[PDB]
């Protein structure tokens, strides 16, 4: 019938009025062609069909479902917060609000991870894991089908009368399921943000140090040559080539950035490897005549090891420096959408019916209005995602500018 | 339109009392719409706890309000002298926004016996035209208290008018003012006028009489 | 930090029409939301009308509605409440009140102001002296009792001895009855008290302006 004051002035106000649809607009202009293509890309031009394409596939129709609807949200704010267009539709519209708000979340949960045990620990079934991560996408578009039941058969819209207009979502109809609405959100707010955020922030823990880990041996390896090239005694040369050995392995072990959805089966993977077995069976070739008591015959093989680094291996590993910098890019993009679009709408979320529970009024309504719009920004930042990602997705972003 | 019930509409209380007082509703109220006023009588009644627990500026920590839907009460710590008013709960949720009854909150001390005393109408009342007889009853407890006007033994109704006074501030006693109205023709008719005064401290009610010359 | 005053009410003829005007200070009068409370003789509250801080936005319930219009003025800040066809049920205490949020409600409260709507004519209030019986001052505490009759409108300014004394002394509030309020009030004294010196009460009335002092005789 008539809201606080506080309410009446911020929904008369130009930050819902002005502020707002024009956010609405950009993120309309910029996120609707950008996953739009982005979806094409994982459809019908990424031939590879690996579960990090799933995920993002579905990150971009999680966006896309959610920015379609945006012409009716901007015309909403522009006329002063009044919906014309029914109540089913403005529950339409809340429902894939809050689904692309944890779809995101949950879907870079899979996608970090995914990535992440790629690296520690990877395996070779890119058919199996991709109807693996199939299952999973579905099953997690049903948890939340079923999550935001309380958002979609709740009454969402209230004719005000002293304002003249018709609230959507804007608005609690009935100010007695504030207390249902508290604990939906604080459980949302805690094993759907927190728990997710725990398990996205730690994957790349794992996934940077590991990259760094393939710099470690690659480090090794230029650092015990350089040494056998400037030591005299028999016992620097037959240490530093147990080490060299040593790092040569583990590096074997490890997947390299030219081929990276290429299976370990792969003839791609297998010429990687054999540069490896050219450059391992040459420190054996210098153990050899290191054991036997030949110091300057040992330092003389470790010339012909150079030549086969420069061949063979600085071919693979030449862009693996390159590969640790699209990880760290990428857990800055994340971390700025943790930043802005998930922590102030979920930790406000709790907030602002925390008040309403406590006082009937929140004076973090304006913050709240802010975060849920700040929040949208999610599917402007997800295409830096696919950059860092898909390499597939940056020849169609290149080649289009 | 909910309607607010206060139970109790009076109650008394020894000071150190664990006080509690409740408001009923009709149908349910958002724990968010019941709020708590105090009012001393003269002033104006403003805001105790806004939204059934939080506490409003200046209120002391003694005061903790507590219940949700349709169970709602405020709860006193310790029980004060200055607590002694009237305390109502307030409901936003529904338009027309209604109040409760008004829990009285008064000081409990010992029972004292009103001491009775019967005032015939004055000499310049009485050639001027009317008569009236005036008997005061001062400093007793509880506020529970009947007088009865009898003229000759017959009970009269007809020209008594009762007065009654607030808790005090000094002692906490309460006081009754009882007038029987009558004229110069028939006043004159009758010889005797009774006064009965019924109490909780005896049995045998406090009779103060006078007859006529 | 915030205060505010009612101004207008006093003895309204039923069927009529009245302004109320409330004074703000200590906020911005645009910025909070106001409403009018009413308060019968019986202490019970109740809501009358609200009006919110945007503009001119008035809402009433049923029985209200139709005859009350709450009027707003921001640059004056100064806030109205007319009343058209007055009726007898309208003898209430009307406050004034600043509503912050609908769950913060009324935090601030103004004083209140008397309306007393009825036709009777304004009687000058009769003073009579009420003394002991015959005979009867055998006591170590003497009563003393005084009767204001026959008064329109309330109230009355009673005081005993220019108010010198206070000391067991009950003032009883008049209760209206056949359109005259009836006031009485009871003075306990000491044995050597009276009738040893002069103990008059005295009377006044404001709208009939009657100062009457009367003095208390054994006989």
């Amino acid at each position: 019938f008539s809201v606080d004051e506080f309410s009446a002035s911020v929904l008369t106000g130009k930050l819902t009025t002005v502020f707002l649809p024009i956010v609405y607009t950009i993120v309309f202009v910029v996120a609707l062609p950008s996953n739009g293509m982005a979806l094409w890309v994982f459809l019908f031009r990424t031939k590879k069909k690996a579960p990090a394409v799933i995920y993002m596939a579905n990150l971009a129709l999680a966006d896309l479902l959610s920015v379609i609807w945006f012409p009716l949200k901007i015309a909403y704010h522009i006329h002063g917060n009044n919906w014309i267009y029914g109540e089913a539709l403005c529950n339409v519209l809340i429902g894939f609000f809050y689904a692309n708000m944890y779809c995101s979340i949950l879907f870079l949960t899979c996608l970090s991870v995914q990535r992440a045990w790629e690296i520690v620990n990877p395996m070779g079934h890119s058919r199996k894991k991709a109807n693996i991560a199939i299952g999973i996408s579905l099953a997690i578009w049903l948890l939340i089908l079923l999550v935001t039941i309380p958002l979609y058969v709740v009454k969402q819209t209230i004719f005000i009368p002293a304002l003249q207009i018709t609230t959507c979502h804007d608005v609690l109809p009935e100010q007695l399921l504030v207390g249902d609405m508290f604990n939906y959100f604080l459980s949302l707010a805690i094993g759907v943000f927190l728990f997710p955020a725990f398990l996205t922030a730690s994957a790349y823990v794992l996934m940077i140090r590991a990259l760094a880990d393939l710099e470690d041996n690659w480090e090794t390896l230029n650092d015990n040559l350089k040494v056998i090239e400037k030591a005299d005694n028999a016992a620097q040369v037959k240490d530093a080539l147990t080490k060299m050995r040593a790092a040569a392995l583990d590096a074997q072990k490890a997947t390299p950035p030219k081929l990276e959805d290429k299976s370990p089966d792969s003839p791609e993977m297998k010429d990687f490897r054999h540069g490896f077995d050219i450059l391992v069976g040459q420190i054996d070739d210098a153990l050899k005549l290191a054991n036997e008591g030949k110091v300057k015959e040992a330092q003389a093989a470790a010339e012909q090891l150079k030549t086969t680094r420069n061949a063979y291996i600085q071919k693979y590993l030449e862009n693996s420096e390159k590969k640790r910098k699209r990880a760290i890019k990428l857990a800055v993009t994340v971390a700025a959408m943790y930043l802005i679009c998930f922590t102030p709408s979920n930790l406000l979320l709790v907030v602002h019916y925390f008040l309403i529970k406590s006082q009937g009024q929140s004076h973090v309504y304006a913050l709240y209005i802010v975060a849920l719009c700040l929040s949208t920004l999610n599917s402007c930042i997800d295409p830096f995602v696919y950059y860092f990602v898909s390499h597939d997705f940056r020849d169609h972003a290149k080649n289009a500018l | 339109q909910i309607v607010l019930t206060q139970s109790p509409a009076i109650m008394s209380a020894s000071l150190g009392e664990r006080v509690t007082m409740t408001c009923t509703a009709s149908s349910s109220i958002s724990s968010s719409y019941l709020h708590w006023y105090q009012q001393k009588p003269g002033s104006s009644p403003k805001l105790w706890i806004y939204s059934t627990s939080n506490l409003a500026s200046g209120v002391p920590a003694r005061f903790s309000g507590s219940g949700s839907g349709t169970s709602y009460s405020l709860t006193i710590s310790s029980m004060e002298a200055e607590d002694a008013a009237t305390y109502y709960c307030h409901q936003f949720h529904r338009s027309p926004y209604t109040f409760g009854g008004g829990t009285k909150l008064e000081i409990k001390r010992a029972d004292a016996a009103p001491t009775v005393s019967i005032f015939p109408p004055s000499s310049e009342q009485l050639t001027s035209g009317g008569a009236s007889v005036v008997c005061f009853l001062n400093n007793f407890y509880p506020k529970d208290i009947n007088v009865k006007w009898k003229i000759d033994g017959s009970e009269r109704q007809n020209g008594v008018l009762n007065s009654w006074t607030d808790q005090d501030s000094k002692d906490s006693t309460y006081s009754m003012s009882s007038t029987l109205t009558l004229t110069k023709d028939e006043y004159e008719r009758h010889n005797s006028y009774t006064c009965e005064a019924t109490h909780k401290t005896s049995t045998s009610p406090i009779v103060k009489s006078f007859n006529r010359n | 930090e915030v205060i505010l005053v009612e101004s207008g009410g006093g003895l309204v003829k039923p069927g009529g029409s009245l302004k109320l005007s409330c004074a703000a200070s200590g906020f911005t009068f645009s910025s909070y939301a106001m409403s009018w409370v009413r308060q019968t003789p019986e202490k019970r509250l109740e809501w009358v009308a609200t009006i919110s801080g945007i503009g001119s936005y008035t809402y009433y319930p049923d029985s209200v509605k139709g005859r009350f219009t709450i009027s707003r003025d921001n640059a004056k800040n100064t806030l109205y409440l007319q009343m058209s066809s007055l009726r007898s049920e309208d003898t209430a205490m009307y406050y004034c009140s600043r509503q912050d949020y609908y769950g913060s409600s009324y935090d601030y409260w103004g004083q209140g102001t008397t309306l007393t709507v009825s036709s009777a004519k304004t009687t000058a209030p009769s003073v009579y002296p009420l003394a002991p019986v015959c005979g009867d001052t055998t006591g170590s505490s003497v009563t003393l009792g005084c009767l204001v009759k026959g008064y329109f409108p309330e109230p009355v300014t009673l005081t005993w001895n220019s108010g010198s004394l206070s000391s067991g002394v009950h003032t009883f509030p008049a209760v209206l009855q056949s359109d005259l309020y009836t006031l009485s009030s009871s003075v306990t004294v000491t044995s050597s008290t009276w009738p040893s010196q002069s103990i008059t009460c005295n009377v006044a009335h404001p709208a009939s302006s009657t100062k009457v002092d009367k003095k208390i005789e054994p006989r």
